[PDB]
RNA sequence: CAUUGGUGAGCAGCGAAGGAUUUGGUGGAUUACUAGCUAAUAGCAAUCUAUUUCAAAGAAUUCAAACUUGGGGGAAUGCCUUGUUGA
């Protein structure tokens, strides 16, 4: 389902699946596209480097992929992908439903493998373009010629020829004419690979039992066959810088080296992979050079180099072994637990089911690495325990990490699958720690925190007591005895001041922390199944066994709300980074948000699989989860940090479902109310005079003489929006009926009506210096209309309780403008009898003389004494 | 940075500079360095002397000179900021042109600067060496080569080679 | 409480990089170092980003939309960020110094210059989601051979225009099939082409370099082949183009020169229009608005930025900020302008809203150490190492009074009386303590007692006992006023710098050099309790320097620290890049501030990538100067063994990151740091951060518009407070009606009291209900302004922001009525006849 | 000023000058730096200096 | 009688087909991941060459240029500027 607030962004930490990878060659340089899942990556053999991550999922999951020069072409469940930098160019869909699974691309011809043992040949337009796009012909391997498709290869040098290799036999096809030229002899076991080598025409087949066969496809034999007894071959490679080696790949997860020309074994990689996750699954010499990259099903790609020979004359025969150089990976089983190591989300630590704890980046992937397991000394000098054949911890059940004492000591304290202490670890070094608490009463850890200052890790054990040890030193401080079943969740204050416990038993436990008291015990009805401590606002989440999410505020112990919905077992819960929202997932395959201030859902999300982990990140960025199938970690983006999404709930006063308030213009017709606009518009007005003459430059500035006088006016053709720029629309007064002002029109207009409104909203928009050179300009000579007719157009104004403060400004500009004329011909009866009612409406302003003298006398009083 | 190159006048001696400081003298044809200097201030080109044994570099902005081991002998105070340093190897002269505009031939072996020349052209872009006679072409921002002796004031022949720069 | 978020930077109007307006030109966006400040320059107000490069940023651009912003640092850490949303979108990293970034004029395409390349990507949606990779690429040219200088697009987003150190101008179409209507390049240059910009119709080209000629290009026949068909120049003979724009439309081509002198001229005819300077420094950028009416000019060696109308011969700002040297800043007693006192010699007072600088004070000859307020905003002390304390009318802007010693020396710190009648000011290489009247000006008295140098002074703002701390490890209390002469010496464990006082005289907490901060009760002179700082301190790695962060003693404790308004906090900071903030009931840290990322600073890092570590010394301790394409900064003038004197070219280190002063506001939850980049403005809000105050599960938005609906306004009211939702207060507060404010005002229970009052002070600030606003301050202080005065300390805050209101628009809207009533009164009751 | 710079400005200050100083008077809007606010509109003189 | 001094001889305790200390080399991070080359709107990457040439454009009396000098004194011969004699 999609959401509304959280949208897909990547899926980090995963490098390969075990689909045969390719190799492709930019110049001088080689990157290396490895499918996972359902995109592919392209990596800069070089420095193993994450250049590319191909821009859409596809439908379905890749599953043959080439790259020539710029190009890669990767097959899903139908059809034919051409992607170059991510962005797909092309799209080639087949006529067949059967899914294609193996290509090759040579020439104009790109050449895709069906599994329904047809062959479908593409060809370029014109031989300048850049990838094959039309359809050719199609080309059929019946139950006659071969069995089924187990390769799909263009040894060189064979003009629009194909060598198709089935798994029994060896057909060579023309695909221009359509043809079946040669048919080999069959094999007696079934082969499974084929890489064409550098020698000309010859190939390399590998059987599922173990030999290798060097078949020379134009003299129709074999020309040698190299055997390695109980070992199915799944990868062949040659080297091409002047030393004939073969590279083959072995099922049980093992690399051979051969030499051709000697004859010799030159030396074996056992156990460079996984034989449970498919061995090496492609192995591939870079060529011209000495490395050699392998990948497996295991999540893992690695290079592997040979140094030059030690001997300094015979060289050829003395073949030092090869190295390890580079290499990158993830998981190799799905993760069991996550977390975020700090608070600008940059890496995170993520615990899987294979037993190991890694550390990845979320900016830059080259960065990611597997926190060591490599334990310390013990403290006293005694010896420690252990096997000897080092094996990894137990997988993670839980974890929390605190960064605020970070490189003074130990960080990280995780919980282990049965097994009763629970670990430290140290983020900036990325190791293992010195201490390992103990729970002191025989039962597995089933929680653990540790507070914000750094010095406390809390135990929560099985047996129902929390221990509390120091970070520092390693040791027991405290030890609490309040729960009889499993405490499933501590937390700490902010202030390390009370802490919350939950057990499974349904007590949430409010203790002091400094003292050692409880403040309170709360019985929920049911067992609770995992706590999170919103710690800013000091509201913690429980997930009950009645599928409800109780979320509870520790300072006055309530329940304040219950988040009702989920059909299973909530798996897991986070809080919003601003403690807004929480965001749960549950074995109903749901994810669900929650807006707590109003109580509801938000939105929902149904994932395939089931999410088992959700974390948010501490800044609003980022959403993580993880799934119960993928060895990766799922990284979604919230929307609401862009926009702002509605607060309304979902299922199967606009403004407060988005949580504004847009203010009224004015509360009520008897109260006064400034203007909507800057405060300063008052001031400017009021004085921009002396502050223009504050904004002149010292000293005139040196212009021309030949300046052309209109350059104001001179423009071109952005525009201008003052009041120069202003041109009258459509018989001798100051401004005649065709070039009247709009202002003196709209003045004029509003004498006849009796309603001034339009020239109040053109005098509350316009400008400041457009203002002054308005009301400057008001006829102030013979018989006094214009200055009346503003006079009681602000009388209007001012009864309207509205933009007050600026018709009082422009009361005062008129006064200082011309009120000289208005004393002049005082006792005139119009001009007197407009300010007797301007007087009239504006004696009752004294409501606010007096209100800001009560608030500023009593604030004072109040405030000093 | 990016290595100025240079080699002695019988090719047995290599010194590199670095644009940022690293400056080395070398016999490129055994394995022997013989000075290894990293003058932590960009360095802009140097020139062997009359053997291996003195190297003259031109600094940040003052022009030194270097023994066989690589100890500074001297520290220039004119030649203010050369780019562009050429021995005369007859003559022992250390010719030395730059961001000013000025050519200043320094007698090695006394010590003393000869000459002092006014370009007139704003910085040199460009110097060569006449091995035949000694006269220096410097080329300068106007698509002007000039050859400058260290008797005359003045150029002593100015061609117009290009457009733009030397 | 302790959800602060980086809100502003004031000082520091201009760094380095490009000016950009807004489409509207309405704001200007300006790259201070690693920030980007945005200036709303009609609406007073301003912003900062709050997104950080990791080195001084060289390039801005946003498109004419106004939807997206991209900034460039110097080095090619692109970052793109929604420009209405304020989040960062993407980080890109281009491989090389990007000179210019420019969108199209339609908004779609984006280009750059790397380099020499030239190239072109398109602008991902600002309504799409974030990808991994949203940036798709266009093209990439490559023609020029030397570095690329500027862009210009054309009017219609159609050929782009660049110009190259390489002594030529080249013009490319953005699609293919116009490659064959721009394909030309400009030669004829004799220096680097500083600009190439079209007219208004696309038909002549004007090409700009960097010796002073403009050439202008026209498609004619001497065919028809772009001649150049005259040739302008500025002669201004010394001094050299650095920045030029041209406005199209207005055909006014605006060029600022490396001397300060800045000419715009009318192009096609080349008739000067104005010619005057910004000062003496080089003019590092200019830029136009989109109606052509407003220049800025940015200088980037003393931080200045003006934006200057030549039509109407006038600056709309002339401003300069400090980058590096600021020693003190204190807020104005109502929390609305911040005065810094700059290592310069100068007294600066920013407005806080409003980005910039009211008045600037330059009357020490050497660096200020301390600025302090007295008298309630009227009067303002500082004092400089120059021997000078001295005293400033904030109302008629004049230094009415000069202390001075009698022994020739420099003052480090002061400290006034509340009841202003004396300063007191402390040296650090004195001994003694200097107290002065500030009625009469004479030295009323020299305290002596400490064996070190008093590093700190304060006086108790209730009970007046004056508090000095010197780093003899001795902390003092003086008994100045009536009879006493008193004192009381409190040793502590080290040397002290950095005491701060209670606001109500009660306590003081100094800070100590082993990196503590230890509280004291002043009465009975007995240690309250202290906190224990030095492992929650950032101090990282210099680059000259040979000892691990970890065992540094550079900069783990604290140079200054301040007391909370409630007295229940402190923040602190040091010559460290942290800056922390605890609560002192409880002795531990609330928050921890990083207080820069640059690396451009010094102290940011704590591990230094070894990588830039060779084989004779670390890859930024040499000197790539004399690389530089002129004399200018090529030149090296830095004396050697010198820290902390002036003029930053005369130091040879990189700028470490420090705070030199921390200061709580003092009407509204927040704090200024003094810090290298700027001063730091750290503030909460209330908009965003779900905190309620004990609501149960019938208290819902919901449930509270059905009281409103229903008329119970005051369990509304108090609903909304349990909520702490700011829009449901605002939304309450205006829905009751004015004939019962006074019943809600007075049943209003006594813990939602500060909140309702600082409420009414962040809303009143700005909103236009005045009489609405005033009616509830009254209606407030009448009914519960007992429980006020006797809580003094809890409403100490909430009532300095409610009379930042009262004096600030509603005074001035009654002066405004009654200066009106008043000429009414004159005009018509008295005589006018002839 | 440059032994202050090299001396990293711990120096002893100047002896004393009772210097003297001519302020016309004026509004202290036009004593401002140019931005669109203000600080205050008094004069630069006191009634008893008019 | 103390060593909170050196060198040893041994217990208890810890303790899974061994434990401790020291060191050389390489690889990955140490900034936030959009691929190599070139004469670059495309080519190449197995190769630029036997199209790489023409045309056009393109030249400031700026025909000015040490913003670059440790201090005092001088400058025969230079060099700079100004005048002058003779061509």
């Amino acid at each position: 389902k999609n959401s509304k607030i959280f949208s897909p962004f990547r899926i980090i930490g995963n490098v390969s699946n075990g689909v045969p990878f390719a190799t492709g060659t930019l110049g001088s340089t080689f990157y290396i596209v490895t499918c996972v899942g359902k995109t592919f990556q392209i990596y800069d053999a070089n420095t193993l480097h994450l250049l590319f991550v191909s821009e859409k999922e596809t439908p379905s999951s890749i599953v043959a992929l080439s790259a020539h020069f710029h190009y890669v072409y990767a097959a899903y469940e139908n059809k034919v992908g051409i992607y170059k930098r991510g962005i797909e160019e092309h799209l080639l869909e087949l006529e067949t439903d059967a899914n294609v699974e193996h290509l090759c691309i040579f020439g104009d011809y790109l050449c895709a493998s069906t599994d329904d043992n047809s062959i479908f040949i593409y060809k370029k337009s014109d031989p300048q373009d850049k990838y094959p796009s039309e359809f050719y012909t199609k080309l059929t391997v019946t139950e006659i010629q071969g069995g089924e498709i187990v390769s799909l290869q263009h040894l060189a040098t064979y003009l629009n020829k194909l060598t198709v290799v089935t798994k029994s036999n060896v057909l060579l096809f023309n695909v221009r004419t359509g043809k079946l030229v040669f048919t080999s002899n069959e094999f007696p076991d079934q082969i499974t690979t084929a890489e064409p080598a550098p020698v000309l025409d010859i190939i390399a087949l590998g059987t599922v039992t173990g030999e290798v066969i060097m078949f020379n496809m134009r003299k129709g034999k074999r020309i040698r066959t190299i055997k390695i007894p109980q070992s199915r071959i799944s990868s062949l490679s040659f080297r091409t810088d002047g030393s004939s080696h073969l590279s083959v790949g072995t099922s049980s997860g093992d690399l051979i080296f051969y030499d051709l020309d000697r004859r010799s074994r030159i030396h074996v990689l056992k156990n460079i992979h996984r034989e449970s996750y498919g061995g090496v699954t492609q192995a591939t010499f870079l060529n011209g050079q000495p490395i050699i990259v392998t990948s497996g099903g295991d999540n893992s790609l690695k290079e592997y180099v040979f140094d030059p020979s030690l001997s300094q004359g015979s060289g050829d025969v003395v073949v030092q072994p090869p190295r390890y150089l580079r290499s990158r990976g993830g998981h190799s089983q799905p993760p069991s637990y996550i977390a975020f190591a700090d608070s600008q989300s940059h890496f995170m630590l993520s615990a899987s089911k294979d037993r190991s704890l890694w550390s990845f980046s979320l900016r830059k992937d080259a960065q990611s690495q597997e926190m060591s397991q490599r334990l310390h000394k013990k403290q006293d000098g005694g010896r420690v325990g252990g096997s000897t054949i080092k094996s990894k911890f137990p997988e993670i059940v839980a974890l929390a990490i605190e960064n605020a004492r970070i490189g003074e000591w130990e960080n990280i304290i995780t919980a282990h699958k049965d097994e009763k202490f629970a670990r430290t670890w140290d983020m900036r070094n990325k190791r293992v720690g010195r201490w390992t608490f103990d729970t002191t009463d025989d039962g597995f850890v089933k929680s653990v925190a540790m507070s914000q200052c750094g010095n406390f890790g809390f135990i929560g054990s099985s047996n129902g007591s929390i221990t509390i040890y120091n970070m520092q030193s390693g040791i027991l401080r405290k030890k609490y005895k309040l729960h009889k079943r499993a405490v499933t969740g501590i937390s700490l204050d902010g202030m390390n001041r009370k802490m919350v416990s939950c057990g499974l038993d349904g007590i949430v436990g409010f203790y002091d922390f400094n003292k050692s008291t409880l403040l309170g015990k709360l019985k929920l009805d049911a067992p609770i199944t995992a706590m999170v401590y919103h710690r800013s606002s000091d509201l913690f989440a429980l997930a009950l066994d009645d599928l409800s999410i109780v979320v509870i505020d520790a300072v006055t112990q309530r329940v304040v709300r219950q988040l009702w919905g989920h059909s299973n077992r909530i798996t897991a819960f986070d809080f919003s980074p601003e403690g807004r929202w929480i965001v749960s997932a549950s074995l109903d395959s749901t994810i669900r948000t929650w807006d707590l201030p109003t109580g509801g859902c938000i939105d929902g999300i149904i994932v395939d699989n089931v999410a088992t982990n959700v974390k948010f990140s501490p800044n609003g960025d980022l959403l993580a989860t993880t799934h119960v199938t993928g060895n990766g970690i799922c990284i979604w983006t919230n929307r609401a940090q862009f926009k702002t999404v509605s607060t309304r709930t979902i299922d199967e006063l606009n403004d407060i479902d988005f949580n504004t308030y847009t203010s009224l213009e004015q509360i009520d017709k008897e109260l006064l109310t400034l203007s909507i606009g800057p405060r300063s518009k008052m001031n400017t007005l009021l004085h921009l005079d002396v502050i223009r003459k504050r904004s002149k430059p010292k000293e005139a500035p040196k212009k021309s003489e030949k300046l052309p006088f209109f350059l104001q006016l001179s423009g071109e053709k952005s525009v201008r929006e003052g009041i120069a720029h202003e041109t009258p629309e459509e018989f001798k007064v100051t401004g005649r009926l065709g070039f009247e002002s709009h202002f003196t029109k709209q003045l004029r207009e509003g004498s006849q009506s009796k309603d001034y409104s339009s020239l109040l909203a053109t005098l509350i928009n316009f400008s400041p210096a457009a203002v002054d050179l308005e009301i400057r300009s008001l006829n102030s000579f013979e018989p006094f209309d214009e200055i009346v007719w503003f006079i009681d157009a602000l009388t209007q104004g001012l009864k309207s309780n509205k933009n007050f403060e600026l018709y009082e400004t422009f009361m005062s500009l008129l006064f200082k403008a011309h009120g000289d004329v208005i004393h002049a011909n005082n006792k005139n009866q119009d001009i007197a009898s407009a300010l007797q009612n301007w007087e009239d409406v504006h004696k009752k302003e004294d409501r606010l003389d007096d209100l800001v003298k009560f608030c500023m006398g009593v604030a004072a009083f109040v405030t000093t004494a | 940075g990016p290595y100025h190159i240079k080699y002695a006048k019988n090719g047995t001696h290599l010194l590199i500079t670095g644009r940022k400081g690293h400056v080395a003298s070398m016999d490129w044809r055994k394995g022997q360095l013989r000075a290894e200097l990293f003058l932590n201030e960009t360095c802009h080109s140097a020139t062997y002397l009359q053997n291996e044994q003195y190297f003259a570099v031109a600094q940040k902005k003052y022009t030194f000179i270097y023994d066989h081991e690589g100890t500074e002998l001297h520290r220039l105070k004119q030649h203010i900021e050369a780019r562009h340093l050429d021995f005369l190897p007859y003559h022992y002269l250390l010719v030395t042109a730059g961001e000013t505009g000025w050519l200043k031939y320094h007698d090695v072996s006394t010590g003393q600067l000869v000459s002092e020349l006014r370009t007139k052209a704003g910085p040199t872009m460009a110097m060569a060496q006449n091995p035949w006679n000694a006269v220096m072409h410097l080329g300068h921002s106007n698509g002007t080569v000039s050859l400058w002796s260290p008797s005359m004031p003045e150029p002593l022949v100015k061609l117009l080679s290009a457009r733009g720069p030397v | 409480k302790s959800d602060f978020k980086f809100s502003n930077l004031l000082g520091t109007v201009y760094r380095q990089g490009n000016i950009t307006f807004s489409d509207d030109g309405k704001q200007l966006l300006s790259p201070v170092g690693n920030r980007v400040s945005v200036f709303d320059l009609i609406n007073n107000k301003s912003f900062t980003f709050e997104y950080e490069h990791r080195k001084n940023i060289a390039a801005i651009d946003l498109n004419k939309q106004g939807t997206l912003l991209i900034s460039i640092d110097e080095d090619g850490r692109a970052i793109l960020v929604n420009f209405k949303a304020r989040n960062v979108l993407h980080h890109f990293n281009f491989k090389e110094k990007c000179s210019a970034v420019k969108f199209s004029p339609d908004g779609r395409l984006f280009a750059l210059a790397s380099g020499r390349f030239l190239q072109i990507w398109k602008t991902p949606d600002v309504n799409k989601d974030r990808q991994f990779a949203p940036f798709v690429r266009h093209r990439v040219h490559a023609g020029h051979f030397q570095d690329i200088t500027s862009l210009t697009w054309s009017q219609d987003s159609r050929f782009i225009l660049t110009t190259s150190k390489d002594l030529s101008a080249k013009i490319w179409s953005v699609d293919s099939e116009e490659k064959n209507l721009a394909a030309t390049t400009f030669n004829g240059h004799r220096d680097y082409v500083m600009g190439a910009f079209f007219s208004h119709d696309q038909e002549k080209i004007y090409t700009v370099s960097k010796d002073g000629a403009v050439f202008v290009w026209e498609f004619t026949k001497r065919k028809y082949s772009w001649r150049i068909t005259k040739k302008h120049f500025f002669y201004a003979n010394q001094a050299k183009v650095k920045c030029v724009t041209f406005h199209p439309a207005t055909r006014l081509l605006a060029v600022g020169f490396t001397s300060g002198e800045f000419r715009l001229y009318d192009l096609p005819d080349f008739t000067l229009i104005q010619q005057l300077s910004m000062g003496q420094n080089p003019v590092n950028t200019v830029s136009v608005n989109q109606t052509g009416e407003w220049l800025a000019f940015g200088s980037s060696k003393l931080g200045q930025l003006l934006v200057y109308e030549w039509q109407s011969e006038s600056y709309i700002l002339k401003q300069q900020g400090h980058f590096d040297s600021t020693n003190s800043l204190a807020y104005s007693p109502d929390g609305s302008r911040v005065v810094t006192a700059s290592e310069d010699g100068k007294i600066k007072v920013w407005d806080i809203t409003s980005g910039f600088c009211l008045a600037t004070f330059e009357e020490h000859t050497s660096s200020v150490t301390a600025v302090q307020f007295a008298k309630r905003g009227q009067v303002m002390f500082s004092s400089s190492l120059d021997g000078t304390v001295r005293a400033w009318d904030l109302i008629r802007y004049r230094n009415f009074r000069t202390f001075t010693g009698t022994e020739r020396i420099q003052f480090n710190c002061l400290a006034v009386d509340p009841s202003g009648e004396v300063v007191c000011a402390g040296s650090l290489d004195n001994f003694d303590i200097h107290v002065w009247s500030v009625q009469t000006g004479q030295l009323l008295d020299a305290l002596s007692g400490h064996e070190g140098p008093v590093s700190c002074l304060s006086f108790s703002q209730e009970n007046s006992v004056l508090a000095s701390a010197s780093w003899d490890k001795t902390i003092r209390i003086w008994s100045i006023f009536g009879r006493s002469q008193q004192v009381e010496p409190i040793e502590v464990y080290s040397d002290v710098l950095a005491l701060s006082m209670r606001p109500d005289g009660k306590e003081v907490a100094v800070s100590t050099l082993k990196g503590q901060i230890s509280i004291f009760n002043i009465e009975d002179a007995k240690q309250v309790g202290n906190i224990d700082c030095r492992k929650d301190i950032i101090s990282g790695r210099f680059n000259q320097d040979r000892f691990t962060a970890k065992n540094s003693e550079r900069s783990k404790f604290f140079t200054t620290i301040h007391y909370s308004f409630d007295g229940m906090a402190i923040v602190a900071g040091g010559n460290n890049n942290s800056i922390c903030l605890y609560d002192v009931p409880n002795e531990v840290l609330l928050k921890r501030f990083i207080v820069s990322r640059n690396m451009a600073l010094n102290g940011t890092l704590e591990f230094l990538n070894s990588k830039k570590m060779t084989e004779a010394g670390s890859l930024d301790l040499i000197d790539d100067a004399g690389e530089n394409s002129d004399l200018e900064d090529r030149i090296d003038n830095s004396l050697p063994g010198s820290q902390r004197g002036g003029d930053l070219s005369t130091r040879k280190m990189r700028p470490e990151v420090r705070v030199t002063s921390v200061q709580f506001s003092p009407t509204a939850n927040a704090f200024a740091a003094a810090s290298t980049e700027g001063l730091l403005i750290y503030s909460t809000n209330d908009t965003i951060l779900f905190d309620p105050f004990d609501l149960d599960v019938d208290v819902t938005p919901h449930s509270t518009v059905e009281a409103l609906r229903e008329k119970q306004f005051l369990n509304a009211l108090v609903m909304a407070f349990r909520l702490n939702e700011e829009y449901l207060i605002n939304k309450v507060y205006e829905a009751i009606p004015i004939k019962e404010i006074p019943l809600v005002a007075s049943n209003i229970p006594a813990i939602y009291l500060p909140r309702i009052l600082k409420f009414i002070g962040d809303f009143a600030i700005e909103s236009q209900h005045i009489e609405f606003n005033l009616i509830w301050i009254k209606a407030l202080l009448s009914a519960s302004g007992g429980y006020i005065n006797e809580h003094k300390y809890l409403f100490s805050t909430a009532m300095r922001s409610i009379q930042r209101f009262i004096v600030r628009v509603a005074k001035e809207v009654v002066n405004t009525t009654t200066d009106n009533k008043y000429t009414y009164r004159f005009l018509v009751s008295t005589d006018g006849s002839m | 000023y440059k032994l202050d710079v090299l001396s990293s400005v711990h120096f002893v200050p100047k002896p004393a000058s009772t210097s003297l100083e001519i302020r016309v008077e004026t509004p202290t809007i036009s004593m401002e730096d140019a931005q669109p606010l203000y600080m205050s509109n008094a004069s630069s003189l006191a009634p008893q200096e008019i």
